[PDB]
């Protein structure tokens, strides 16, 4: 057995945000095939966070994705060796997040290493201030491009103020070994943050992805 | 509630694996109905693969015989399907299905689950 229809996994993930630099990690549960997950992390190093959570919350599981019987789960076939992927940010103020990532499949668990690097994030914008409130559900265009698999999302902040804050997201994920690559579809997301502590030093998320035709 | 069957057991294993499919049956009594199973891979047309009849006797697709074994528990409203020594020929959505009338073919099933994904590898 590869892949059951309920997985745990675990992550680490090393970052710095405007010079700050920190750890988190965590541990997470969900059902691959359905689609759901949650997970609970923990700011290990550098807490608290001067900066917004919400710009981290999207870096902790594409495997988690229900897929139509008619797209390949491209993600899903990559194990047990696993993936990697690589993300680019760009803010509508011009903040940038960096970040890759590398998955694996170790006793039964996915394992999760995130690297992380935020910049120039003007000090009074929102995420330096702590003014947002969470992503609204974001469409990721998914196509296949020079052997690996891209993703496209025109992605939300909510701002407690009532306005909001933009970013446009470009992903690259890369089997490690060759498996069969979809044609282009779309996959809807939903992250919730459910709970967290004052300093959001550990905090509980929620997600929710379907894959659908174009 | 409406009748509901439900599949649950696939998932991702390599060639030579095995799996334990099971369907749940809720609003009917279970005993009186024949549990009939199906597949159907990409590309491809629904085919028979097993069924277990109210009686206890079973009849399985040629491909299939001797790898993947049908069986009830009829206190538990379950049918299962066991699948051993999966083949990558074997990777397809497999729908559990029931009815009164005894036979292979999909047009007689008055229920059907809502699918559960097998895939089967080669490991590299």
């Amino acid at each position: 057995a590869i892949i059951k229809e309920f997985m745990r996994f675990k992550v680490h993930m090393e970052g710095s945000v405007n010079g700050h630099e920190f750890e988190i990690e965590g541990e997470g549960e969900g059902r691959p095939y359905e689609g759901t997950q949650t997970a609970k992390l923990k700011v290990t190093k550098g807490g608290p966070l001067p900066f917004a959570w919400d710009i981290l919350s999207p870096q902790f599981s594409k495997a988690y994705v229900k897929h139509p019987a008619d797209i390949p789960d491209y993600l899903k076939l990559s194990f047990p060796e696993g993936f990697k992927w690589e993300r680019v940010m760009n803010f509508e103020d011009g903040g940038v997040v960096t970040v890759t990532q590398d998955s694996s499949l170790q006793d039964g668990e996915f394992i999760y290493k995130v690297k992380l690097r935020g910049t120039n994030f003007p000090s009074d914008g929102p995420v330096m201030q702590k003014k947002t409130m969470g992503w609204e559900a974001s469409s990721e265009r998914m196509y296949p491009e020079d052997g690996a698999l891209k993703g496209e999302i025109k992605q939300r902040l909510k701002l407690k103020d009532g306005g909001h804050y933009d970013a446009e997201v470009k992903t690259t994920y890369k089997a490690k070994k060759p498996v069969q690559l979809p044609g282009a579809y779309n996959v809807n997301i939903k992250l919730d943050i459910t709970s967290h502590n004052e300093d959001y030093t550990i905090v509980e998320q929620y997600e929710r992805a379907e894959g659908r035709h174009s | 509630a409406q009748v509901q069957l439900v599949e649950s057991g696939g998932g991702l294993v390599q060639a030579g694996g095995s799996l334990r499919l099971s369907c749940a049956v809720s609003g009917r009594p279970f005993s009186e109905y024949n549990l009939g199973w199906f597949r159907q891979a990409p590309g491809k047309e629904r085919e028979f693969v097993a069924r277990i009849r109210s009686s206890g006797t079973t009849v399985y697709t040629d491909s299939v015989k001797g790898r993947f074994s049908a069986s009830r528990d009829n206190a538990k409203n379950m049918g299962y399907l066991q699948l051993n020594s999966l083949e990558p020929e074997d990777t397809a959505v497999y729908y559990c299905a029931m009815s009164r009338v005894d036979t292979d073919s999909p047009a007689f099933y008055d229920y059907w689950g809502q699918g559960t994904q097998v895939t089967v590898s080669t490991p590299r």
